[PDB]
């Protein structure tokens, strides 16, 4: 993959940290809506919508 | 013997010069490399590296170089760059030259800067459809040829590294990679790029970019501009001494601030004194204010004692900083010194010599990217790009306007070259078309 | 595949030979030479012929 | 890479978090020096058979 | 059929050192640095021999400081010599392709002029090979490449008989992998006949190209071989000694005494205390090996004991070496530095102005016929006009011209005395003009729009 040890623009200058091993790029159309990565707060530890049945 | 030039080893040197041009803080973080341990024995220890830790965090970095490239530059880029040809036609690659609405003018100051720092840069003309005027980094060109065919030197394959980020879905910072890939067979221009996805070297077909008309290329579309010359062999940076300068001044800077800080105090340097007279009336602790006196026993001589000027690290300082002044790089002004006005008249042919050469070698390369760019589009030919060859500008004399228009009013020259004087001069901001436009009218008197 | 009569990737002799395949990633193996070529052609005196010596 | 940079954390509790320290890893790129056997090329040998040196 | 390809003749290889020398001065402090042992004598080579005198040499000579005033000689001399743009007369449309890619590489007449009058400069030797592959195309051949060359007395004609050039190349393979091929070009004149191999070596093998005469386009071969050696003194196979080589001297000499004053400054340059009249019990009774010296903490000491803070006093001979070396530098009349202490009467550098830019205008008037006879061998070999020129810029000192200057020459146009052409360049000389004198023709025509 990328080296980048050619030229140090500056010292570990972002060259490398291993950020991840895992592929963790399933959300939302990467995981065709089933698992759907949102933004949006709700107050309180829950949230209760009710239906009929 | 020695090697060709210095073996393309300008890499270090470029990474120094680059590490000095960013400032203090670029060269404190590399202070091993620049200002060698005082001791090796204590450099192996941990009282050592404290101990050298304090020695460099003292220590002033002057910063020389960034002002002479600032002031380089600044003498270089005045009011704008002259553009020859039509103007209307190329307005849509002067304004946004490579897609990001950044015009031409500012991509020609950052290749300026580059030429005049470390004396290399590159110029890629694209196809998209739109062409584009890139700008290639010094480090970026990683391979360069020089087979020559047909008897004519000729630059045949050239790769250099172009660089891009990844917007994902999620801000997780992905950096990847393209390299595009210029070839010249049979005098015939062929390139390939790479795309690589975090390590996934995606290569592409060879292809034969054609111009408006067609015929293809004759040769690549790329010009390698330096200090010395638009060849891709690699120039001298005009920074290399000047870096050195610096550094050695640097490091005595270093010195003196460590003999300033242990040694700049006065101390009383009671001589002569003995223990039971100090528990007896000292009490240790010495008072020294002007409302109390300290009394001391026989023949005792009290000597104030503080490291005085016109030493010789402080003399090694001033002979670096007048060496900097004496190599005649823009870098500082000084109050004291007066030079009458005539005398530089002589050395200012001199002194801009390097301004002068970086100049016409990035005019003549961006002339060249412009040609390649009309190819592209099948516009004209006849298409000149020239920067400010007429250094340390300033607001012409108002005898100065009477012999510019009296020049003018004979036919010696343009209409045209009298507003670029008088533009150049700081007389004028509307542009010559404009300036007709509205003076066509009759007097409002 | 890319196919090369390596001496490293043999690894064995007779029928004891144990071939081996590796496969990787872009910029697994990365050689980096040095630019630093000399050629010194040395000549000598005292013998029937002048001798050289690449 | 910091092994544990996401915990189960309780807003409902207070108590002490272990600390994590970041480490260095050291690449390297060794120095291979190679050379040739020296080779014996006298002129006159191909001069002798009209060959240039 | 011919000798060796390669042969150094002797005043080349003795001339190489010095070259190599002159060439590593231009390098600056890097390549001074890596080579120190042929400049800075070692101070004791007793230590030398051994390894922590190595190490010594090292510290000494890396704490050393390269002035490089020859460096920016050359530079200053180049700008001085190549202010605005060198002149062509004769056809320019026709020698257009050879203005704009003198080699093919897209690269300028004008930026080869230069680099070729920096070697001229700097080394005093270069050559111009113009060759037919079609086009022909001008070479640039530096001074350490021309490795041989002949002259022989033919009806009374010094003539140059041969001249073999070490013509640097470089493969481009199947890959993107570093090989670096050579070109060895024999030029020959035989029963008044220009002949011509090259030693391709192509693939690495025997490409030996056999007796070949370039001919005319018109025909009849040459008479002479289309190949110049311009030199700081005159256009002469014959080595012409580099205008460089005492700044280089006084440069190196600067270089080792700095190296001495650094070791000096480092060394004994940060004071010291140097504590005299003491004894050891005192020392472990009160100071127990370490002394607070700020302002305020005092120490006491026993009696009849004197401090002295001593260090390194300034305006040594070190110092007066060094600055004595610098202004004899300068008083070459060399332009590698400037004070601006100093000051100098104006109209009094009138007098010595020819003598100051001597050199400068030497290297002008050679590169100048070097570049003339060149573009007349490819004219011949295409066959057009003969008498075309190139001079390049012979004014030095160059200023923005005066109000009073452009009045001066603008009254000296309208009198028949100066031409058009002559003013023009002129007006451009001195920073007053761009559009070429055709186009303001062009555009002046037509009466004032008023």
């Amino acid at each position: 993959a990328l080296s980048d040890l050619q030229v140090f623009n500056d010292w570990a200058y972002k060259t490398m940290s291993e950020v991840l091993d895992q592929q963790v790029e399933l959300f939302n159309g990467a995981t065709r809506g089933a698992i759907i990565l949102r933004s949006a707060g709700n107050t309180g530890d829950l949230s209760e919508a009710a239906f009929w049945a | 013997k020695y090697v060709r030039e210095d073996a393309k080893k300008m890499h270090k040197l470029w990474a120094h010069i680059r590490m000095a041009m960013e400032g203090s803080r670029a060269i404190k973080d590399n202070a091993k490399e620049f200002v060698p341990h005082p001791d090796n024995t204590k450099a192996t220890t941990p009282e050592g590296v404290a101990r050298y830790k304090a020695y460099i965090e003292r220590a002033v970095w002057y910063g020389a170089s960034a002002n002479t490239v600032d002031g380089m530059l600044g003498q270089i880029f005045a009011r704008d760059p002259v553009f020859t040809g039509p103007e209307d036609k190329f307005d849509m690659l002067i304004n946004d030259v490579d897609g990001s609405g950044l015009s031409i003018h500012q991509q020609a100051r950052d290749s300026a800067e580059d030429a005049l720092s470390l004396g290399r840069g590159g110029l890629f003309v694209d196809y998209s459809a739109r062409p584009y005027i890139k700008f290639i980094a010094a480090e970026d060109i990683l391979n360069w040829r020089e087979r020559w065919v047909n008897g004519a030197k000729r630059t045949t394959l050239l790769v250099f590294r172009e660089e891009s980020d990844a917007d994902d879905d999620g801000y997780q910072i992905y950096k990847e990679e393209v390299w595009r890939e210029l070839r010249l067979v049979d005098g015939t221009y062929w390139q390939r790029t790479w795309r690589e996805n975090d390590g996934q070297l995606y290569v592409d077909d060879w292809i034969s970019p054609t111009k408006a008309d067609g015929s293809q290329f004759d040769e690549i579309p790329f010009v390698i501009f330096g200090s010395k010359n638009n060849d891709p062999t690699i120039d001298m940076p005009p920074m290399r001494d000047l870096v050195e300068l610096n550094i050695a001044h640097f490091r005595n800077s270093a010195d003196y601030e460590e003999a300033c800080f242990i040694c700049g105090q006065p101390t009383l340097f009671l001589s002569g004194l003995t223990e039971h007279w100090v528990k007896n009336v000292l009490g240790g602790a010495v008072v020294i204010g002007s409302r109390d006196a300290v009394p001391l026993p026989v023949n005792a001589k009290p000597e104030l004692l503080q490291a005085e000027g016109n030493g010789m690290v402080k003399e090694a300082m001033d002979q670096k900083e007048r060496q900097m002044v004496a190599l005649g790089a823009k870098l500082i002004d000084s109050d004291k010194t007066q030079r009458t006005f005539g005398e530089a008249s002589m050395e200012a042919a001199a002194q801009n010599s390097v301004l002068s050469r970086v100049s016409k070698n990035v005019s003549d390369a961006y002339t060249k990217a412009l040609r390649w760019a009309a190819m592209f589009l099948g516009l004209d030919e006849k298409i000149e790009y020239e920067l400010n060859s007429d250094f340390d500008i300033n607001k012409m004399s108002p005898e100065e306007l009477a012999a510019v228009i009296s020049a003018w009013q004979s036919n010696a020259i343009s209409f045209t070259e009298m507003r670029w004087q008088i533009k150049k001069g700081g007389r004028a901001y509307l542009e010559d078309e404009d300036m007709r436009n509205e003076s066509e009218q009759d007097d409002p008197l | 595949i890319i196919i090369t009569d390596s001496p490293a990737l043999v690894s064995g002799a007779a029928e004891t030979l144990r071939h081996s395949t590796l496969g990787l990633t872009t910029g697994a193996i990365l050689i980096e030479q040095n630019q630093d070529f000399d050629s010194t052609v040395v000549d000598g005196t005292g013998k029937q012929n002048i001798t050289r010596q690449y | 890479k910091i092994q544990g940079l996401v915990r189960p954390r309780d807003p409902y509790s207070n108590a002490d978090v272990a600390a994590k320290d970041l480490r260095q890893l050291v690449d390297n790129t060794i120095k291979v020096a190679s050379g040739t056997p020296p080779i014996n090329i006298p002129p006159s040998m191909l001069r002798w058979i009209q060959k240039n040196p």
